[PDB]
């Protein structure tokens, strides 16, 4: 998801209601624009059948 | 007198994409009082190149943050590059 | 011309090239680039 030939989907929020993009403070800005990259998990998923 | 402050190292040529490899910096430099000891590594950090600000940003050695309480002169330092596995070399006087 | 009431143009801002000095009254060009191909259009 999505087929091969498109773009990936993007996230930008954290509500319930899509709004308030997510907030980075002054040392992690720094540590982040040091050079150094983040990493990125997947917990739990739920669906149907 | 003159004192050091900073490095504004390598602005932008035509090619340099490996100094965005590079993540941590390391420095010896002489006090005004007992010169040439080791001081400990820091992280580069952006600025733009000659404080203008119509320019591509660069890495800048911020040497004022350091275990120093003195200031620098010009004579004898050394300054070793960390990439992040292995430890490299580059600057003298 | 920095007026505030006038369209707005094209800008080549030649400071934030890789430059380190400043440009004088000499030899300089100015070369086009279209979408695919390339093309000139200024001369000293």
């Amino acid at each position: 998801y999505p087929k091969k030939g498109l773009s990936p989907l993007a996230l930008n929020t954290m509500d319930q209601f899509s709004s308030r993009l997510i907030p980075i403070n002054y040392d992690q800005l720094k540590k982040l624009d040091a050079g150094k990259q983040i990493k990125l998990e997947t917990t739990q998923v739920s669906g149907n059948f | 007198n003159t004192y050091i402050n900073g490095m504004y190292f390598a602005p932008t040529q035509t090619n340099k994409e490996a100094l965005d490899y590079i993540q941590k910096y390391r420095v010896e430099a002489t006090l005004q009082y007992s010169g040439f000891k080791d001081i400990g590594t820091k992280d580069k950090e952006m600025r733009n190149y000659l404080g203008d600000p119509n320019q591509p940003k660069t890495n800048y050695v911020n040497l004022r943050s350091y275990f120093t309480g003195g200031e620098n002169i010009m004579t004898y330092k050394k300054l070793r590059i960390y990439a992040i596995t292995p430890d490299d070399r580059e600057l003298l006087v």
